[PDB]
Order: C-alpha cells, then sequence, then structure tokens
C-alpha cells in the first residue's frame, strides 16, 4: 500500500539523498607507470 | 624460496627492488641468466677498486 | 628527540633520561591511489613496566 509520488497528479515537498564531501578531490589521481618493452624486432605478435 | 628469474622485462622498479630487500631479511636465494661479466682474480693487498 | 642504541649501553647508573613513546591510535589511513612501500620500519626498544 502506498501510491508512488508520480502518476498521482499533485505537487508536494518530499525528501532526497545526499552526501558530505567535496567528493571529487582527494589530493590524488590514478598514478601509473609504464615500463617500455626493450628494443624492437624481438617483440612477439603471433598470439593469433 | 629458490626463486629463479629468466628475464628482467616487466620489472617494475619498486617490485624489482623488493626482491633484493627480501634477500637480506628472509635468506632468499635468487638467480639471473641474461647477465654477462668478465670478473678476475685479485691479490690480498691492493684490495678492491 | 631520538636516542641511539650505543648510548643505551653507556648511560650512567643514576642518570634518568626521558624517551618518548609514539601513540598514533587515531591516524587517517592513505587513499586507494598512491605509491606502495618496500620493506619498512624496524622498532628497537620496548617498555615492560608497563
Amino acid at each position: 500500500v502506498g501510491i508512488p509520488k508520480l502518476e498521482v497528479d499533485h505537487i508536494s515537498f518530499s525528501n532526497v539523498v545526499s552526501m558530505m564531501t567535496a567528493n571529487i578531490r582527494t589530493g590524488d589521481d590514478m598514478a601509473v607507470e609504464r615500463v617500455n618493452p626493450d628494443d624492437v624486432r624481438a617483440i612477439n605478435i603471433r598470439n593469433a | 624460496v629458490h626463486m629463479t628469474i629468466n628475464e628482467r622485462a616487466g620489472m617494475s622498479k619498486l617490485v624489482a627492488d623488493n626482491i633484493i630487500a627480501s634477500v637480506i631479511k628472509s635468506n632468499w636465494v635468487v638467480d639471473i641468466h641474461d647477465i654477462e661479466y668478465t670478473a678476475e682474480v685479485m691479490t690480498p693487498s691492493e684490495g678492491y677498486t | 628527540q631520538h636516542v641511539d642504541a650505543e648510548s643505551i649501553m653507556t648511560a650512567p647508573k643514576g642518570k634518568l633520561f626521558h624517551l618518548q613513546f609514539m601513540d598514533g591510535l587515531l591516524r587517517p589511513e592513505p587513499s586507494a591511489f598512491d605509491p606502495p612501500a618496500s620493506g619498512e620500519d624496524m622498532r628497537l626498544i620496548y617498555p615492560l613496566q608497563p
């Protein structure tokens, strides 16, 4: 029992859902390094 | 362990170090195979250079 | 203030020095994205009074 707030046709003033933080800044970001494969000509392509 | 390494390819310098730090504190015996060296015998005097 | 392990063996019998102990019960842990660590801290002294 309890009709949804929509499809009932009257304006009202209800509740929402929130959070506390700035949320988008932590003082960081994903910090990844990439080690290069050594030289060319010896790299394997044939994995199908 | 008796960890043996065939090639140092994707050795992230952090984890490439952590192995050596584990040799000194866990008696880890590690190996390398692609290294070439021409070491030579030295006398008692004149030590190391 | 930090003392040494060589001075702890030569300190005079009746001279009482102070050596501070770290609490650190409430300390915010690091974020999910940050550089790792490699074989760290070794502690050398412990009170047994307590």
